[PDB]
């Protein structure tokens, strides 16, 4: 429900998946908590979409 | 559009870029998207007057 | 060939 924005680049997608990439060259990254910043929420941003932001720490805590 | 081939960008994202370019985080625009558009529209009307 | 340190490792162990 929190709104994640790119730290840099743009959130883009193909027919099934969202990636974040630098504006001048397509090089899609997995959208993770290390790629986004959070500010405000989904009740405010117009055009916001529903997806999962990956947290690399979770599996490290479990492994 | 003037860099070579033109690339389509939703207008509000062009603004997010422009705002980031002057030191303000690209979240300001969305929190204030309507405010910004309204101030803009007002300013243009003022110029014509 | 060299190494890169990951600060998380010792935190997981501590
Ligand atoms: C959108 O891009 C993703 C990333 O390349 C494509 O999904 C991958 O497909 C391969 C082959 O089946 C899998 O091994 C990968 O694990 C998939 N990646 C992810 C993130 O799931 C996806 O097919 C592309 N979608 C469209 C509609 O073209
Ligand atoms: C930032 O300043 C603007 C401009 O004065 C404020 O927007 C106005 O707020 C009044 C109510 O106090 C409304 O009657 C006007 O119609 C608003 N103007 C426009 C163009 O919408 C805005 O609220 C201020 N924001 C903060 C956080 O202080
Ligand atoms: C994009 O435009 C369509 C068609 O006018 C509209 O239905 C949709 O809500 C718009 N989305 C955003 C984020 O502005
Ligand atoms: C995400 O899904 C929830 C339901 O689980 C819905 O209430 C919410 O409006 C959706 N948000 C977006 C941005 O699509």
């Amino acid at each position: 429900g929190k709104a994640h924005f790119p730290r840099e680049g743009v959130f883009v997608s193909n027919g099934t998946h969202w990636f974040v990439t630098q504006r001048n060259f397509y090089e899609p990254q997995i959208i993770t908590t290390d790629n986004t910043f959070v500010s405000g929420n989904c009740d405010v941003v117009i055009g916001i979409v529903n997806n999962t932001v990956y947290d690399p720490l979770q599996p490290e805590l479990d492994s | 559009f003037g860099a070579g081939p033109a690339l389509q960008i939703p207008f509000p994202m062009q603004m997010a870029y422009r705002f980031n370019g002057i030191g303000v985080t690209q979240n300001v625009l969305y929190e204030n998207q309507k405010l910004i558009a309204n101030q803009f529209n007002s300013a243009i009307g003022k110029i014509q007057d």
